[PDB]
RNA sequence: AACGCGGGGUUAAGGUGCCGGAGUGGACGCUCAUCAGACACCACAAAAGGCGUUAGUACAUCUUGACAGCAGGACGGUGGCCAUGGAAGUCGGAAUCCGCUAAGGACUGUGUAACAACUCACCUGCCGAAUGUACUAGCCCUGAAAAUGGAUGGCGCUCAAGC
């Protein structure tokens, strides 16, 4: 028997599930209310993606691909910040595109108009490489 | 943000045929302490006969919540008015706090049935303790085991003031 | 349901008082061999199920009246009952296994094994050939009577029988469905 | 005609019901006429038998 | 009132295959290669396990929950007839005038015709073009019978309907008048 | 809300998809109309109905196995006391027993001159969680027919730009 099937997948909301907030922070899912509102918490140490303990619309949301395992339901702040840092959420957190393109547009904004000047410059001597093994290639087709 | 349950209790004027009367109290739902006063003398004048003109306030306190992080099941008994005669009503819902519990309902009952706030009467707001008092299907399906699900064709936010993309946004977030 | 509480105490008392359990799976037997089977063994044995019993026997389970009724739990699966007797496990190995039936067809019912009628003379009216042309089969009026010269397979094993046929096999008085009181393992023996 | 011809032919144009509303013609156990127009009346009747 | 979950199963036989893709159902076996096409309905499509498809639904409402049986159920018979066939059988029901039938396979466009004469008495002449991978049949086994087999059931069933419509009696009492050709039993080509 | 000629600020009743100054603003539901609906005075609609959908009230059955489908069985007096060319439950007059079980009537219906058969009631194999009846009131639908071409102000609007 043969049975190819395509369609889609999606990440499911879990006890256990990261998400990612509208402000940059991160939370884990430690109960279901409704299919619009979720309990969760992040205890991290890094200020920068820690958030208080609370109820999260589904709406304001985005489902990340790190799931904690074996996170008991309704567990309290004490036990999942002890998980949370068995597993290594903060670096597996870091590894990922969501992340990067985030620290890549916080550079470009932090630019000052000298900093502007010298990346055209900067780019212009990388641009003058492109052209000459670009030429080269095209030339041999 | 919108409700607050509060303490009220009021007594009848002293008289010098009875000094130190009874004093009753009441729980009352509403927005702030000038229409909890009022609405207290709403419902005593319905079983007592006292009145505003002949009785004073004793007391007016704050209830608060007493784990606003845990998830509950609640169970309300209501009484209100239709377009035709007055009928009781029992209904449930999921959440947090007391408070929570009745702001929904009074949503509930405006879209279901048409209920304005000033024709239904509270009786009882009780937490259901054990998983076994549920009784509404609504409630029983979140209540189940190792729920999980999908979200499926979510339409992304998109600023209103960007008119004029120029690619066909997806629906998979 | 007062029965069915009659029969919670018929139930509680009677294995309780008979130490010999037996286990018999009856499927599909007619009220006859019950009643000729009931009657037998009335002076000696009783015999008597019902319902499939789920938490019936459960609630003798829950005090230690015997340990191995909680063995017993898995076997029931249905329309399996018991029986009690005062006699020995070799007595009663064919003691309910006699009065075997003979059931006909039913009009399409599945034979196990291949049937054949033999070559013969049947000795009956050659006034129903209306039965046998219609099948198209060679038949013979000799002496008045209805005779096959040549043997004709009736159905395949495991084929379904048609209604002309299921008649023949009727009035013929040959069959394979042999209908008796089928046995289970008891007392894990 | 042959009598179980005659049964054949009569099942799609002799068993069924009808509506006393709109006079639809409906299947000979609906409760409820399938026709927009009497609001899915429920005052149903067999269809005559010719005798 | 939104159901959060609803799921049915399809189990598939060793001897042939399913692709889907797009929504678009092929079904591929011993008989021939039949195609469908379920882009008005949203439902998700998985492989449950080696030889069985799930279809699920995710918060539907009580009318969307409704065609998830109906998609069941058409992928099935969609598989039944690949592996099998469907045959229907139609029978001539006439009083005094005899019908007069007669069925020719057209070479331009492999399709099959069916005529019919002698209908109540009447001079006029029926024809009737059956849809393409149906085949029809005049009876051998007993008198005034037709048989229609195919691949697809709504091909077959169609067809049989079209003919049973086109004989009617008009301006007459039709519980006396009970003259038509009927459909009589549905089965299948193999058992 | 009442009035001299001007400048700046804030509002009332009413509004914020375009005409049109200001939200395609936020939260929870209801509604699909081949005649949808869309804001006091005000420019109309009723009695009566719907197994369309949503919420609620009361009673009854069910893991000692309920509703649906499929499958098997359906016993003595007793052909009841009476009718009778004939009536065995089923032309017709008049009551309603136990053994046998978990289980079948001195019978519902088809049927025989009468039997018989088929039933059926009734019980039992299969199955695994609900099921039946009667009511209450929200939106939508039926009830709903006039004369030059036409009016939620217009365009148009369907998880609304409707309630
Ligand atoms: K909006
Ligand atoms: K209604
Ligand atoms: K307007
Ligand atoms: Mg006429
Ligand atoms: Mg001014
Ligand atoms: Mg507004
Ligand atoms: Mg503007
Ligand atoms: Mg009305
Ligand atoms: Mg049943
Ligand atoms: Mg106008
Ligand atoms: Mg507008
Ligand atoms: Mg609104
Ligand atoms: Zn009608």
């Amino acid at each position: 028997a043969e049975i190819n099937v395509e369609a889609t997948s999606w990440r499911r909301v879990e006890v256990g599930r990261v998400l990612k907030l509208e402000n940059g922070s991160l939370a884990a899912i430690v109960e279901i209310i409704d299919h619009k509102r979720v309990l969760a918490d992040g205890p991290s140490s890094d200020p920068k993606l820690a958030t208080p303990r609370g109820i999260v619309p589904l709406s304001r949301a985005l489902l990340t691909p790190i799931v904690i395992p074996k996170l008991p339901r309704g567990a309290r702040t004490g036990a999942v910040k002890k998980a949370w840092e068995a597993y290594g959420v903060d670096a597996k957190w870091k590894e990922t595109n969501w992340a990067k393109k985030q620290l890549q547009q916080e550079r470009r904004q932090s630019l000052t108009d000298f900093d502007r000047f010298k990346v055209m410059r900067l780019k212009k001597q990388r641009r003058f490489e492109e052209r000459k093994a670009l030429a080269k290639i095209k030339a041999a087709a | 943000g919108r409700l607050q349950e509060y303490q009220v209790i009021g007594r009848h004027l002293p008289t010098e045929a009875n000094p130190n009367p009874a004093l009753y109290r009441m729980r009352i739902f509403a927005p702030n302490e000038v229409v909890a006063k009022s609405r207290f003398w709403y419902f005593l004048r319905g079983l007592k006969k006292v009145k505003k003109a002949t009785g004073e306030i004793v007391s007016v306190n704050v209830i608060s919540e007493k784990h606003p992080l845990k998830v509950k099941n609640f169970g309300i008994w209501l009484r209100y008015d239709s377009r035709s005669g007055t009928h009781n009503m029992y209904k449930e819902y999921r959440e947090t706090s007391r408070v929570a519990a009745v702001e929904a309902m009074y949503a509930d009952m405006a879209a279901r049935h048409r209920a304005r706030f000033r024709s239904i009467h509270i009786l009882k707001v009780v937490e259901l303790e054990k998983t076994e008092d549920v009784k509404r299907p609504y409630i029983k399906q979140l209540v189940a085991k190792n729920l999980s699900f999908p979200l499926p064709h979510r339409v992304p936010k998109i600023s209103t003031k960007k008119i004029f993309s120029a690619k066909r946004p997806s629906t998979f977030s | 349901s007062g029965n069915k509480a009659g029969y919670f105490d018929k139930l509680k008392g009677l294995l309780e008082e008979y130490p010999s359990i037996f286990v018999v799976s009856v499927d599909n037997v007619s009220s006859q061999q019950m009643h000729e089977i009931r009657k037998a063994l009335r002076g000696q044995g009783v015999v008597l199920m019902g319902k499939n019993t789920m938490v019936r026997r459960a609630l003798k389970t829950f005090m230690p009246d015997h340990p191995e009724y909680e063995r017993l739990l898995p076997f029931v699966k249905g329309n399996v009952g018991f029986v009690f007797t005062n006699g020995d496990l070799k007595e009663v190995r064919e003691k309910i296994l006699s009065n075997r039936i003979k059931a006909p067809a039913r009009a399409g019912a599945i034979a196990p094994v291949d049937v054949w009628v033999p070559a013969g003379n049947t000795g009956m009216e050659p006034g129903k050939t209306s039965f046998f042309q219609a099948l198209g089969i060679p038949t013979k009026i000799a002496r008045g009577t209805i005779e096959i010269t040549t043997d004709i397979k009736l159905v395949e094993a495991g084929a379904k029988v048609g209604p002309s046929e299921a008649t023949l096999l009727n009035m013929l008085n040959i069959s394979p469905f042999t209908y008796g009181m089928g046995i289970a393992q008891v007392y894990d023996q | 005609i042959e009598p179980s011809l005659k049964a054949l032919a009569s099942k799609f144009n002799c068993d069924k019901m009808i509506c006393r509303k709109c006079y639809a013609r409906l299947p000979p156990r609906a409760t409820n006429c399938r026709k927009r127009k009497c609001g899915h009346s429920n005052q149903l009747r067999p269809k005559k038998k010719l005798k | 009132m939104r159901y959060i979950h609803s799921e049915e199963t399809i189990p598939v036989p060793e001897n042939l295959k399913v692709s889907i893709k797009s929504r678009l159902v092929t079904v591929e076996g011993p008989r021939g290669k039949l195609q469908k096409d379920l882009s008005h309905i949203a439902v998700n499509f998985s492989v449950v396990k080696k030889g069985v498809i799930g279809l699920e639904i995710h918060h539907g409402s009580r009318k969307d929950v409704a065609a998830l049986r109906t998609v069941r159920t058409i992928i099935n018979n969609m598989i039944i007839g690949v592996t099998k066939g469907f045959k229907y059988k139609m029978r001539y029901v006439y009083a005094h005038f005899p019908i007069n039938v007669n069925v020719e396979k057209n070479a331009e466009t492999g399709c099959y015709e069916v005529e019919i004469r002698n209908f109540i008495g009447e001079k006029i002449v029926r024809k009737v073009v059956m849809a393409p991978g149906v085949e029809v049949e005049i009876s051998k086994a007993q008198k005034d019978e037709l048989i229609l087999s195919g691949n697809s059931l709504e091909a077959v069933s169609q067809s049989a309907a079209d003919i049973q419509q086109i004989c009617k009696v008009r301006n007459k009492d039709i519980r006396k008048f009970l003259d038509g050709i009927y459909v009589s039993e549905k089965g299948n080509i193999v058992e």
